[PDB]
């Protein structure tokens, strides 16, 4: 089930910086 | 022949749902 | 069509199996191309199972591979056999399931439309055994049992396995209803050798590589017994031998390739190969027999004659008779008399294409239920040819035989005594020699009745024939000749070959003035009478 | 018809008429295909296809085979050399288990009866037995012998034991041959030496009647019937029969005549040097003899046979 | 005629000689005449002996010298475990490096 | 794998703080 969990936890991060680059 | 499995869990309060719509919210 | 648009058996490369292919295709292959109306008004059902059993050296394999693609096959799956095994409870169910699940989801979805999907099993004997806790080997059985034939019903799979034991496999996977033709594969004759020979040399004959010298029928002759990966090993022994002509003349002085590229295989590299390159599994071995005969056969007295015109009168009857294939011969004599010398030659002057010799050196420290294994392997590969011919040297050391008490393996003795009585399969012939020294003792235990004759070895018994040894022989000078041929001539002797030369090389180690006389006094001391 | 192939067909699964059918049919088609290295059909024979009686017979003598019936190989590998009426006891012997088998087929209070062949060694009781059983038409024949148990344990030997005789357990009819029970035993004179639990076991399987009147027959060979009656193990058989060598210098003659051997002025010479002594030999030698005999040039053949003869003609 | 003398292994010369001519004749060969001749190679060879005999010496200047990749060593008492058997997986990691080589690179 | 959301946690608190500023 890693697998998943390694694909949100990176859609995360991904989404996460860009946002608040954005909002910044 | 033998042999059982187990499992566990772990601390992840994602809410990536909640998150996203905040975010967006603060887009708009 | 089903099959592929194009394709032809010439192509295919398999040489030797003609009937076996013919009658796969009839049996297994028949509904698949008669036209679909007339088909579903039979409303019989396709095969859908296969068993091929051949000896180790056959390559099935290749025609496993060659007939999934004469058909219009998908992509064949294949397992090794041990795979789908796992530690952990209720693994090895579930990848057996996953197999069927695109044939399934096709028979779901079309219905007498979808495609072919064949599975290309392994040495099915590997797992599926008999079914006794025989551990994870028998959840695995009845779930394939309980996937072919299951509650519902499969139109669009083939399985084929392969094993070279078909005996134990598990017999509720042998049905009238699953897995019901079987095949065996054999090793070929001269034909089937000079096809395969024409297949791999097909290529070299073609760039004008293969000297005009080599003859493929002489080839075909002389190599028996073989099969295709030796054959092929062969082959590839001679171009290495060929090769390797080369590359001490051309290549290694970096001198014009010119003679380089004037390389060409002859008769000489596959004459040089054929005898130190290549052990056939279920050939001659000329190693053997230079092993035991150590010193030859010297003639020193009539016995040996006809010792050697019965084993050939037997030899001739054994190949020549129909209505007894089966024969045994027994030689006895006195210890240190050359039993197992004269058994080696007579083989040897057999010709037959299989022989074997098995001796205790072979199983020291052993267990019976080991030598019997051995026993039953060598008789059991004995089985397989036309001709063949055993030996098996020291009976009484098999046996583990002792005065005292007595004491002996009883199980041995009953498999041997067994074994001496199967006739092989329909049409093959066998011969069994035997060696011994205690002839009273094995009649005591009922063995005798088995054996169809015996033959007697004698020694030598007369000064005469001692001195003909010994001039035979090659030593001493004619005064020590003559005294000793005016000392021993008035008694007699008793001795046997092997133990006179032990003492030879024993008086050979004293002083030229000393010699006859050591000789003659140790001749004295290991003197007896009957 | 379809009576005739009922009738032919007994103690078949459902299993496996159906195999049968789709053998033949699946025979039948192929008979109009003709195409060996490319595929081709000839659509012009297509259309008129039958199935004729040819179809089932070599299917049935070929491709399948039943796991309960009966089996031909097995009668193939033990009657080699057939059987040649040399004397009368042989008529005495056939005759005898005609009526042993009457007997079992159609009697109520004796579902279970034992016949015990005993003889000097090499007399050719093993394929008598053979014969025998073959003449019986019983649904269900089996024959257990050593041939097939080499390096086995005592258990392996006892579950075989008792599969092949549950396995019988499941007819209506049916025959079982016990060959050389010596060697079941494990005998040897010195000791002597023997395993007991196989002696147990038989024991006990000769008096098991079958459940809810089901009939059944056993026949056992043995060559050693004294080692027998120490074991008290005749008890357990119900009668016996004897199987006797030959004696007398005419039957020898006889069998040469029959066999297709020396004749001519070689038979009369042959009559003017045994028919004056007596002789005592089976005949499994008497074929040895002969087939060895046969390979010197053909002057002194007769020297040799007789010669022979004399040497292995012990105890007339 | 290859050179074994002051790079570590010096008792053992005629060895090298003896086992390339039996193994080693097609990979020396321009490989152009052996496509046509259209053999295969060896595909692994033994060797034993009394132990501490610089076995794995020779086998590491084979392996140099052939300009083969990082030989991939193993011992076999290790490869043994109690789980209803692991080995087969042991057995099948070693395999990869060809298996996807192969898929890649082709021929 | 889990350090990396370790670093991605700190920036992400830095940020929101002096967003809020
Ligand atoms: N003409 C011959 N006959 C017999 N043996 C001979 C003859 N010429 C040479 N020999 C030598 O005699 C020896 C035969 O020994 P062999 O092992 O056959 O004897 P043995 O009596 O069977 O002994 P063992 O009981 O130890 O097996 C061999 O060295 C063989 O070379
Ligand atoms: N009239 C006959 N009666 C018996 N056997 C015959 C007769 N004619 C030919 N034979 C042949 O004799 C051989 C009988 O050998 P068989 O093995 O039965 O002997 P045996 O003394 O019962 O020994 P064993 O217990 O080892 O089987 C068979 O080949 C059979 O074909
Ligand atoms: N009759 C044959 N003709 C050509 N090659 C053969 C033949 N039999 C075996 N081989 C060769 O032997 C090799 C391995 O055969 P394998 O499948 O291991 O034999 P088996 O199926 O008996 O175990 C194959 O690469 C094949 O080329
Ligand atoms: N012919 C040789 N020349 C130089 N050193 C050697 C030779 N043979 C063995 N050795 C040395 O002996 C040691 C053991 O050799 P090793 O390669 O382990 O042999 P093995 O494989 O038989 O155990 C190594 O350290 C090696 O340097």
């Amino acid at each position: 089930r890693a697998d998943q969990l390694a694909d949100e936890s990176l859609e995360s991060t991904r989404r996460m910086l860009q946002l608040v680059e954005e909002s910044k | 022949i033998s042999k059982q499995a187990l499992s566990e869990i772990e601390t992840r309060h994602s809410e990536i749902i909640k998150l996203e719509n905040s975010i967006r919210e603060l887009h708009d | 069509s089903i099959i592929n648009p194009d394709w032809n058996f010439e192509k295919m490369g398999i040489g030797g199996l003609d009937k076996e292919f013919s009658d796969i295709f009839r049996r297994a292959f028949a509904s698949r191309v008669f036209p679909p109306e007339i088909v579903e008004q039979m409303g019989c059902k396709h095969v859908k199972g296969i068993l091929l059993y051949g000896p180790p050296g056959c390559g099935k394999t290749l025609l496993a591979r060659q007939i999934g693609k004469m058909l219009n096959a998908r992509e064949p799956k294949v397992v090794n056999g041990p795979e789908i095994l796992n530690k952990y409870v209720g693994e090895s169910e579930a990848n057996i399931r996953k197999l069927f699940a695109d044939a399934e989801e096709e028979q779901r979805r079309l219905g007498a439309n979808s495609g072919l999907h064949i599975i290309i099993f392994d040495e099915i004997d590997a797992i599926c055994k008999q079914r006794g806790s025989t551990g994870v080997h028998d959840t695995v059985v009845n779930q394939l049992l309980s996937k072919i034939d299951g509650v519902e019903q499969l139109n669009n799979i083939l399985v084929i396995g392969m094993t070279n034991r078909p005996d134990l496999i598990d017999e509720a996977l042998l049905r009238p209803g699953r897995l019901e033709v079987k095949m065996e594969i054999g090793l070929p004759d001269e034909k089937g050798r000079l096809q395969i020979l024409h297949i791999h040399t097909a290529r070299m004959r073609g760039h004008q590589l293969l000297s005009a010298d080599v003859d493929i029928k002489e080839l075909a002759v002389e190599t028996k017994n073989f099969s295709g990966a030796e054959l092929e090993g062969l082959v590839r022994a001679a171009q290495s031998t060929a090769m390797n002509r080369h590359i001490k003349a051309s290549t290694k002085v970096e001198v014009d390739m010119e003679k380089a590229e004037s390389l060409q295989v002859t008769r000489g590299d596959f004459l040089a190969s054929l005898e130190n390159d290549i052990k056939p599994a279920f050939g001659t071995n000329q190693e053997d027999y230079a092993s035991y005969i150590m010193n030859g056969i010297i003639k020193w007295g009539d016995p040996v004659t006809r010792v050697l015109d019965d084993g050939e009168l037997l030899v001739q009857q054994t190949k020549n008779s129909d209505r007894t294939p089966l024969v045994s011969v027994l030689l006895e004599g006195p210890p240190h008399s050359g039993k197992t010398a004269l058994a080696a030659k007579i083989a040897e002057e057999s010709n037959f294409p299989f022989i074997k010799i098995c001796s205790p050196d072979k199983m020291i420290g052993f267990s019976e239920t080991a030598k019997c294994q051995a026993m039953k392997k060598i008789f059991d590969d004995a089985y397989k040819s036309q001709l063949s011919c055993v030996v098996v040297d020291d009976i009484e050391r098999l046996l583990d035989y002792v005065p005292i008490g007595p004491r002996f393996s009883n199980l041995v003795l009953q498999a041997l005594l067994v074994l001496l009585k199967k006739a092989p399969p329909q049409g093959r012939k066998l011969l069994i020699i035997g060696t011994t020294s205690r002839k009273d003792v094995l009649q005591e235990m009922e063995m005798l009745n088995a054996f169809s004759t015996t033959i007697h070895v004698p020694n030598i018994a007369t000064g005469e024939q001692l001195l003909e040894a010994l001039e035979l022989l090659g030593n001493f000078k004619d005064k020590e000749r003559t005294t000793i041929a005016q000392q021993v001539k008035g008694k007699k002797v008793w001795i046997g070959i092997k133990k006179l030369l032990m003492l030879i090389e024993m008086s050979l180690q004293m002083d030229p003035e000393y010699r006859v006389r050591k000789f003659l006094a140790l001749l004295r001391e290991e003197g007896a009478s009957p």
